[PDB]
């Protein structure tokens, strides 16, 4: 299926996922377009961060729907 | 030859016989006596007495147990949460001006604005027994357990700084509400229809993308899953309490007239380096600066703000 990322820049990326897949997974994705490490990420879906064990189908994220992707900040 | 006990709950163990050839890495694997990793030595005289905390190459029934105390973890959770809890010892919890707060040490003013945040979340718990357990005992004047825990599922390392929001939100997604709040989105799209959407329990109570109440209740618009506009609105939600977070924003925080909020976050410094975490309350009519150690009692501040929680919720969309 297909969804969206707000980046950093404020442009809307498009992934092509999968229910099943992690939200890991999603990350490894964003990183090979945007450069940003997987570590360093944080997804945002409707106001719910998405912790990194879970899946897409799991926080209920299907097509077309839009994650926001926030920097890892270093207090 | 020795012979010593084995643990990962403090409360089953078993007798293990292990042999002075080898280490217990080789022998049993990864230990800790006294809140030491031994998982290197050879086996001596005051543990063959006492008991050692195991971390890998667990049983059955410890795997079984371990699940009932800690809740489904990463396979290394064991080894990092004996770890940094051995390192947090040292850590101590002051009272700054009649409110207690983590004293800044080894990079953790992140871990200060959580808790201290945490601590003013009214009628909450934990599922995960251990997490509840190390809870109720930070409540108390011991917080060693309880820090190290939430550091071990944030997967923070300690001496390294951090993100607190995202470790906030971590914390919090394995707690529930020991009351009740409701909240309700009506998403709609002009050609699929309208739905009304309701959210119950703490995850109504928390938002993470908007840090004014007035935000959270305005039209949001995304896209539907036919590919056309989507919109979404808050037309009914109540709560004990509101916790918005967003990316630091520079607000002009004044005491006049004081706003709706009851507590705040701020971080200082650039947000590509390393900064700084403080903790803010409203106490009085004036700001209450809370610095991992310190309290700043001035009465405004033009600082980035993060987190920002507000008293309880009654709203409807007429
Ligand atoms: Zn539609």
């Amino acid at each position: 299926m297909q969804i969206f990322v707000k980046t950093l820049t404020g442009k809307t990326i498009t992934l092509e996922v999968e229910p099943s897949d992690t939200i890991e997974n999603v990350k490894a994705k964003i990183q090979d377009k945007e450069g940003i490490p997987p570590d360093q990420q944080r997804l945002i879906f409707a106001g719910k961060q998405l912790e990194d064990g879970r899946t897409l189908s799991d926080y209920n994220i299907q097509k077309e729907s839009t994650l926001h992707l926030v920097l890892r900040l270093r207090g | 030859t020795i012979e010593v006990l084995v643990t990962v709950d403090g409360v089953n163990f078993r007798t293990v016989v292990l042999n002075n050839k080898n280490t217990y890495r080789s022998q049993l694997g990864c230990v800790f006596f006294n809140g030491a990793d031994i998982s290197d030595t050879i086996p001596d005289e005051k543990q063959n007495g006492h008991s050692l905390y195991l971390a890998d190459n667990l049983t059955a029934d410890e795997t079984k147990a371990l699940k009932e105390l800690y809740g489904p973890v990463d396979p290394t959770f064991l080894h990092r949460f004996y770890s940094l809890k051995a390192a947090v010892h040292g850590w101590k919890m002051v009272v700054c001006d009649k409110v207690r707060s983590l004293k800044l040490s080894d990079n953790n003013c992140y871990l200060n604005a959580v808790i201290m945040t945490l601590d003013l979340l009214k009628d909450i718990k934990f599922v995960i027994p251990a997490l509840q357990h190390a809870f109720m005992k930070h409540k108390g004047g011991d917080s060693t357990d309880f820090i190290a825990l939430i550091m071990a599922y944030g997967n923070c390392t300690f001496g390294a700084p951090d993100d607190a929001s995202r470790l906030l939100h971590t914390v919090l997604a394995k707690a529930e509400l020991c009351c009740s709040a409701r909240m309700v989105w009506r998403e709609w799209c002009n050609v699929c229809g309208i739905k009304d959407v309701v959210l119950q329990g703490l995850k109504a109570c928390c938002y993470v993308g908007v840090q004014t109440v007035e935000d959270l209740r305005a039209r949001m618009t995304y896209v539907c899953q036919c590919g056309g506009e989507r919109h979404r609105q808050l037309v009914e939600h109540t709560t004990p309490w509101l916790l918005l977070s967003g990316t630091p924003n520079e607000k002009l925080v004044t005491t006049s007239t004081a706003p709706d909020f009851v507590a705040f976050n701020v971080f200082q410094g650039i947000e590509t380096a390393v900064g700084h975490y403080v903790h803010a309350r409203l106490k009085g009519g004036l700001i209450l600066k809370f610095d991992s150690g310190t309290v700043s009692k001035t009465s405004d501040w033009k600082c980035k703000v993060t987190d920002v929680l507000f008293p309880g919720q009654k709203y409807s969309s007429d």
